[PDB]
Formats: C-alpha cells, structure tokens, sequence
C-alpha cells in the first residue's frame, strides 16, 4: 500500500508537469506562429514596394 | 539592398535628363526669339526704305 501510494504521487507529479510542458509549447508555438506572420508581412511589404518602384 | 540603389539613381538620371533638356530648350528659345526681334526691326526698316521708294 505503501508502495503504491509513492507510485501514484509520482505519476500524478508527472502528469501535471507533462500539462504544463504543453501549454508551455502551445505558448511558445503561438509565438512563432506571430513572428511567422511578421515576415510574411514584411516581405510582402517589401514586394509591394518593389512592385510600385518598377512600375513608378 | 540591392533594388533601393537602382531605382533612386534611375529616378534621378530622369530628373537630371529632362532638367538639363529643358534648359538647352529654354536657351534656344530665348536666342530664337531675340533673333526674331531682329528680324521684326531689320523689317519695318525694310518696308520704310520700300515706302519712299515707291513714292
């Protein structure tokens, strides 16, 4: 019984931490997701620009 | 970069061109119109002498 409740404590540890590495990784995969979005806009301005300048 | 470059110094060869045409432009017009004065004052001299000669 003992044992078992050591056990149980410890998967329970686990399990919270493998949760918060998740959210941890869908917080920072949302942030890349932005900064993605940043260089598409930004490259998509730079195209634009470079579309008016040649042609005026 | 690279297209900043050639396009600013393209837009201003355009500029510098038709700057510099517009004055040859300007100045043959000015030496063309005072040689047409010339030409207005030679005349009315012209159809004098022609007037006393017809008299």
């Amino acid at each position: 019984s003992d044992k078992l409740k050591e056990a149980e404590t410890r998967a329970e540890f686990a399990e919270r931490s493998v949760t918060k590495l998740e959210k941890s990784i869908d917080d920072l995969e949302d942030e890349l997701y932005a900064q993605k979005l940043k260089y598409k806009a930004i490259s998509e301005e730079l195209d634009h620009a470079l579309n008016d300048m040649t042609s005026i | 970069m690279d297209a900043i470059k050639k396009k600013m110094q393209m837009l201003k060869l355009d500029k510098e061109n038709a700057l510099d045409r517009a004055e040859q432009a300007e100045a043959d017009k000015k030496a063309a119109e005072d040689r047409s004065k010339q030409l207005e004052d030679e005349l009315v001299s012209l159809q004098k002498k022609l007037k006393g000669t017809e008299d």
